[PDB]
């Protein structure tokens, strides 16, 4: 999966669980995967 | 096969109505009709049943006329009204099976391979359900005996849906016992169960007498089912079981004693309150 | 009553979102063929039964036609 | 033709063995009960169900799909792209391994 | 002449069950069917059987009575032994109560054209969900006699004013265009001894000893809660506050400690224990 | 042949009936349980074998007569208990 | 016992009655009609009960 | 009437209520109703 | 969303068609209850763009005076990329 | 023009399958039933005709219908794999006639006796006596191999009409031309 | 008759109940419930219910037809 600068903290916490766990969720109910939180320098901005 | 047959209340009132109407005008033993229902995984659920003209001669036992076109037209009408109901068997109000029932069962099988004969007695019997679902079985009997069409039995039970349940509740709101285990109804039920056990044992004893005297054949099967029943007897008076049962009886009696003490204290408090109220009223009178 | 088929699932059954903004599961598709159907198609379901009665040709809102 | 539609809703909570809380797709939330021959295990919080239109009794469970946000956080790509496709990074790919 | 408020639409046990079943099949839509019975006399309309008419796009209207279907149904039921006449029609009003709409009034007038006593029945399968069966019998009030005479029904007896009109029927036209007829349910034994079999309880159920594990658990739980309730009863009685005790007993009425959650539990415990012990002893005697 | 109450079988009795040595009865009873012909239990300290037999057997007219009179006794007992309960609880019966 | 049974029957009878709407009141109109605003629906000029 | 179908059938948008496929009553002639014209419909 | 889908379907029916979503800022505002409906309209457009079979016979041209207000997801790779 | 209900008893016994007739016994009886049904229906357009197989115990394949199409369709798949029981067949046909849609129709039974009647003479005479008062006319068509003018059947027909006879006939067809043509002469005409 | 009345009261709560929010209790034997359907209603409270559970805003099951809180 790719979550490039979006849905994980959103500046404050904007994204988490439903935007931090739902990740690991399929990231487990399935074969090995990569979170790939690319471009962290643009999270919430 | 059919593991069980659920006969909804309307089938019963339809079969009581058919028997009454045919009996009222003319006189005819038994009443034959076609049963319509839906198939669950293995539990056939009969919901509706329609009359079919049926003349028979008891003397010959092989003469019987059942409408084919009438049955098909009635089924078409009911399919137009509600197509979820497919023919599943036939019913006859005759209290006992009949020698020509096998031919009628074959004719029904012509319309439904898995046909169930539900004998809906129209005579109120206080001990037992009013339905007995029968099926046709052809086997080799294994135990070197001649094979024949016969009629295998399938468990029958009377259920209902929401609409039929509401209708039944409205109809029997004046002769219905209160729902809840009132001690009166519990003791009456236990008496009823004792009576049912006595009736079943009497039937078994009568059959055993017939077998011993030879009036009926020794099955060689089911008989050893009775033997298994006689083996499964509790065997009370064993010391360990006696001690455990005494322990349980005392454990229940202590709770009953506590309940009796609570009831006595409450009654005494109510009596004290009523006496004080009466005395206060008398004093305030003058 | 016009409706859309959000999804089609094998028991042959359809999930219909009516123009009234309600979604209804259909125990059987109705008078049309499941094969000649897919998500998003305009299907005219009955007012109350909500059973699909006939496929409807691709319709364009007056605004969509005007945009041309 | 006699077949009737069944509303679609989610089983929000499990009150008891024979009682369920279902929030209709675009309507009120109903306390309902399962039909009978249904695996209550399937009817877990969030599971889609098709309530009967009159008795409002849960009749069957349905799979959940679609959703706007989930297009890149769920999709799996079990492909095989050789490192030759991404050239000039043999050392960088080495560190990843 | 005039119709007596004492007229009674006799609905047989089979008819009510069939009408309820047909109405519950159609919901969410409206079903209709012809009712078979006899106009035994002026003050009674007896319905013995009701057969559903096929659902049609028309709805419950004069065109829902497929003439071929009705004719063949009556012809085939005559052979079985039911040579009854068409006494009226019934249609299900899902959701809304028992009343008649404009199309209903037109259909009722069409039925009346054949016979002046063709009663109309309305059954709501959704309202009739419990021991209540919301079933009403309606016939048309000649809007002419509304002025020519006065009301339409003579009141020679009190057998009709023992019932009450319904705001719903009143709003949709009751006592204005339509007038209700008292619905009497014709039930007989054989048809009431067969229906006490839906839940008849097998003999075995009256000799099953429950299970001693959950029986002990239930006894323990009830006894503990009764101990708490006895603590509460102690607090309530020992207080015996005399600041107008008659008022105290009325200012603390909440279905609580004193007796409600009190000896109610005593009765539950003692009934369960007595029944279980009696069943156990009956089994110890009967079975060996 | 056991009276259905003294279902415990002494090891000596089984040894004599089957002409099997004292130590062979354990294995014989174990095989009987294993194949599926008896559903009891075996005790070694008292040298008695608990018997709970599920496998049925064919009957004889004399056996049927014995079963019939035993069931007659059972039904008479049931009737007596029912009569006692009914008479003792006439007021509560309703 | 009869009083208890009558109380329970009256409770059941009243329960079957339809629940009444609740809406704000804008102003009296003619001493017999009151303008009200039900929650989801719009305004309504409704009459007033005798009591 | 969003669209006209060809007895002709008409797709009518009842503002926000729902989308319906209805046909004209005998009072009006088919030529009168054209696509995109707002027309009245009975409540039943 | 229905309007956007109908417009794209009409563009499909006509073989050589072009869609010009002028003033894309109205529906292309950065992700933030009208916001919900507008976000849904956007998703529909981002889908109808990815629903295109590559090099299909329908091309979309959009206009805007403010790319900053535009949602970054719109540009991406398979969507509008030729930022003229 | 006489309104009568005919219930033809077509035999499907195993003996119905030794083709002493040209194509086969079954085909001969099929042609006979076709001709009889057409004649009955044409004579009056509101009359009925049905068929009962006489093999095994009995069968009622086509209850009284006004159209010969159902009778003809059911006649195929007769599958002659049984044995005949004449008295039971006649009784079942009489019951079917009793279940007639229109009571006005005159009784009439056509029996295709193609196999020996292994029934006692007394049973046949008693059945004939019962049919007489009941008012049912049976037309026996002796078929193919049998005791020429079988004594039991001739006595049955004779007792069905005594000292005066109409609508009750017995036809014996020696092997030769297809029996369909023969039936057009004696029974159908009168 | 009392047993039948108790069964009737218990049958008032019969499963298919609409969940609603308790807004404010006008007085014992009545209260205002905001049905999840989107309309505020004035309903009649059931006696057997526990008055303590009636918080200022709590989820209360309402009768589907009569809308009385049950």
């Amino acid at each position: 999966l790719k979550v490039v600068s979006s849905s994980i903290v959103d500046k404050y916490i904007g994204e988490s669980a439903r935007l931090i766990r739902e990740m690991f969720n399929y990231a487990r109910d399935h074969q090995p995967c990569i979170i790939f939180m690319d471009e962290i320098d643009a999270i919430g901005g | 096969a059919v593991q069980k047959v659920v006969v909804h209340p309307l089938v019963l009132l339809s079969v009581v109505d058919h028997f009454n109407r045919i009996g009222k005008v003319g006189n005819q033993k038994r009443v034959v009709g076609v049963l319509l229902g839906s198939w669950q995984k293995k539990v056939l659920d009969v919901s509706n049943s329609f009359a079919v003209p049926f003349d028979e001669d008891d003397k010959d036992d092989s003469v019987w006329f059942l409408d084919h076109d009438y049955l098909e037209n009635m089924y078409g009408m009911f399919k137009k009204v509600n197509a979820r109901e497919r023919i599943v068997g036939w019913y006859h109000t005759g209290p006992k099976l009949h020698k020509n029932d096998i031919a009628i069962n074959e004719l029904m099988k012509r319309y439904c391979p898995n046909s169930v004969l539900v004998i809906i007695d129209v005579k109120p019997k206080d001990l037992g359900l009013p339905t007995e679902a029968y099926i046709s079985v052809e086997e080799v009997h294994d135990d070197g005996t001649p094979t024949s069409k016969t009629f295998e039995h399938v468990t029958s039970e009377i259920g209902a849906e929401e609409a039929e349940e509401v209708g039944v509740e409205h109809l029997l709101r004046d002769i219905k016992d209160t729902t809840v285990g009132t001690l009166s109804q519990r003791i009456t039920n236990q008496v009823h169960g004792l009576k049912g056990l006595n009736s079943k044992l009497l039937d078994i004893r009568s059959y055993l007498e017939k077998v011993a005297t030879g009036k009926l054949p020794i099955n060689h099967q089911i008989i050893y089912q009775l033997q298994d029943v006689f083996n499964l007897l509790p065997d009370v008076s064993l010391q360990e079981f006696v001690k455990a049962f005494y322990l349980k009886t005392n454990d229940q009696m202590v709770v009953v004693y506590l309940a009796s003490l609570i009831r006595s204290v409450v009654a005494l408090h109510n009596l004290i309150n009523n006496k004080i109220a009466n005395r206060d009223a008398e004093k305030k009178e003058g | 009553l016009v409706s859309n088929v959000i999804e089609l699932l094998d028991v042959k059954c359809a999930v219909i979102k009516t123009s009234t903004r309600q979604t209804y599961f259909l125990p059987v598709i109705g008078l049309v063929d499941a094969e000649k159907l897919k998500p998003g198609d305009l299907v005219g379901v009955n007012k109350d039964s909500y059973l699909i009665l006939e496929t409807l040709p691709t319709e364009y809102d007056s605004r969509v036609k005007a945009m041309e | 033709l006699q077949s009737v539609g069944q509303i679609v809703g989610e089983v929000l909570k499990q009150l008891t063995e024979e009682k369920f809380i279902v929030k209709a797709t675009n309507g009120p939330r109903y306390v309902v009960g399962c039909r009978r021959q249904l695996d209550k295990s399937k009817l877990k919080p969030g599971t889609r169900v098709a309530l009967d239109m009159t008795t409002l009794t849960i009749m069957r469970y349905l799979p959940r799909e679609v959703d706007p946000l989930v297009y890149n956080m769920s999709h799996e790509d079990p492909g095989n792209v050789s490192y030759s496709e991404i050239g000039g990074l043999s050392e960088q790919i080495r560190e990843l391994r | 002449p005039a119709v007596d408020t004492a007229e009674q639409v006799y609905i047989s046990s089979l008819a009510l069950l069939k009408m309820l079943k047909h109405g519950r099949a159609g919901v969410p839509m409206e079903v209709m069917g012809l009712m078979l019975g006899e106009f035994v006399d002026d003050y009674t309309v007896r319905v013995i059987d009701v057969f559903a008419m096929p659902q049609s796009g028309t709805g419950v209207s004069v065109e829902a009575v497929d003439p071929v279907f009705q004719a063949k149904m009556l012809d085939m039921l005559k052979q079985t032994g039911r040579p009854e006449m068409v006494v009226g029609w019934y249609h299900s009003h899902p959701g809304f109560g028992c009343w008649l709409s404009g199309v209903d009034i037109n259909t009722q007038q069409s039925f009346e054209a054949l016979s002046e006593r063709a009663v109309a029945v309305v059954v709501d399968p959704i309202q009739s969900v419990k021991g209540k069966v919301v079933i009403d019998a309606f016939r048309l009030i000649n809007a002419n006699m509304m002025v020519l005479g006065h009301e339409p029904r003579q009141t020679t007896s009190n057998l009709g004013h023992l019932n009450k009109p319904s705001i719903q029927a009143l709003i949709h036209g009751l006592n204005r265009h339509y007038y209700s007829i008292t619905i009497n349910y014709r039930k007989n034994e054989l048809e009431q001894k067969m229906l006490l079999n839906l839940h008849k309880k097998s003999w075995m159920e009256g000799l099953t000893l429950q299970d001693y594990s959950e029986h002990c658990k239930h006894n323990e739980s009830v006894v503990k809660e009764m101990l708490e309730l006895a603590k509460n009863y102690n607090k309530a009685v020992e207080e015996e506050d005399k600041m107008t005790p008659e008022q105290l007993a009325i200012k603390n009425v909440g279905k609580q400690d004193p007796k409600r959650h009190l000896e109610e539990h005593v009765d539950v415990l003692m009934t369960s224990n007595i029944v279980q012990c009696l069943a156990a002893m009956l089994d110890t005697v009967v079975f060996k | 042949t056991r009276p259905a109450n003294h279902r415990q079988l002494t090891f000596e009795e089984i040894a004599k009936s089957a002409k099997i040595t004292v130590n062979e009865v354990e294995l014989l009873v174990m095989k009987a349980l294993s194949v599926g012909l008896v559903k009891g239990s075996i005790d070694e300290v008292d040298k008695r074998v608990h018997m709970t037999w599920v496998q049925p057997r064919v009957l004889d007219l004399q056996q049927i007569k014995g079963m019939k009179d035993r069931l007659e006794f059972w039904c008479t007992d049931v009737k007596s208990m029912e009569m006692l309960v009914e008479h003792q609880a006439h007021d509560i019966l309703t | 016992l009869n009083a208890k049974v009558r109380l329970l029957r009256e409770e059941l009878q009243l329960l079957q009655e339809q629940g009444s709407y609740v809406g704000e009141v804008v102003r009296a109109m003619d001493k017999k009609k009151v303008l009200v605003k039900v929650h989801p629906e719009g305004k309504f000029v409704v009459d007033v009960d005798k009591n | 009437c969003t669209k006209i179908i060809n007895d002709p059938k008409y797709i009518i948008n009842v503002k926000q209520f729902a989308k319906f496929v209805v046909d004209l009553s005998d009072q009006v002639a088919p030529t009168d109703i054209e696509e995109g014209m707002r027309v009245g419909v009975d409540r039943n | 969303a229905k309007l956007v889908r109908d417009a794209f379907a009409l563009a499909k029916e006509k073989a050589p068609s072009i869609i010009f979503i002028d003033e894309l800022d109205a529906i292309g505002t950065k992700r933030f209850a009208g916001d919900r409906e507008v976000q849904r309209t956007m998703l529909e457009l981002l889908n109808q763009l990815d629903g295109f079979q590559p090099n299909t016979q329908v091309k979309v041209i959009a206009a805007t005076n403010r790319v900053d207000i535009l949602d970054p997801a719109l540009l991406r790779s398979g969507r509008l990329d030729r930022k003229i | 023009m006489v309104l009568e209900s005919t219930m033809v008893c077509v035999d499907n016994s195993e003996y119905m399958r030794n083709g002493d007739f040209l194509p086969t016994r079954l085909q001969a009886q099929q042609d006979a039933v076709n001709i009889v049904c057409h004649s009955k229906t044409r004579s009056n357009p509101e009359n009925n005709v049905g068929l009962i197989t006489l093999a095994n115990d009995c069968e009622v394949l086509t209850t009284l219908t006004p159209d010969t199409g159902r009778i003809l369709s059911k006649l195929h798949t007769v599958q002659p794999k049984g044995k005949i029981t004449f008295c039971t067949g006649i009784r079942v046909a009489h019951l079917a006639l009793k279940h007639r849609q229109g009571k006005n129709h005159k009784m009439r039974i056509i029996a295709f006796v193609g196999s020996p009647v292994e029934d006692n003479e007394k049973d046949l005479v008693k059945l004939a006596k019962r049919l007489k008062k009941e008012k049912v006319n049976v037309d026996i068509i002796n078929f193919g191999e049998e005791e020429v003018n079988t004594e039991k059947l001739t006595a049955f027909v004779n007792t069905l009409n005594g000292k005066d006879g109409t609508g009750s006939h017995l036809v014996t067809v020696p092997p030769g031309p297809s029996l369909a043509d023969a039936l057009i002469s004696s029974p159908i005409l009168a | 008759e009392f047993l039948h009345a108790q069964e009737e009261v218990k049958r008032i709560q019969s499963i298919p109940l609409v969940i609603g929010q308790f807004l404010e209790a006008v007085d014992q034997n009545t209260a205002i419930v905001g049905s999840t359907t989107g309309s505020n209603y004035y309903v009649r409270i059931l006696s057997t219910i526990d008055r303590e559970l009636l918080k200022p805003n709590a989820s209360v099951a309402l009768h589907k037809h009569s809308n009385a809180l049950v």
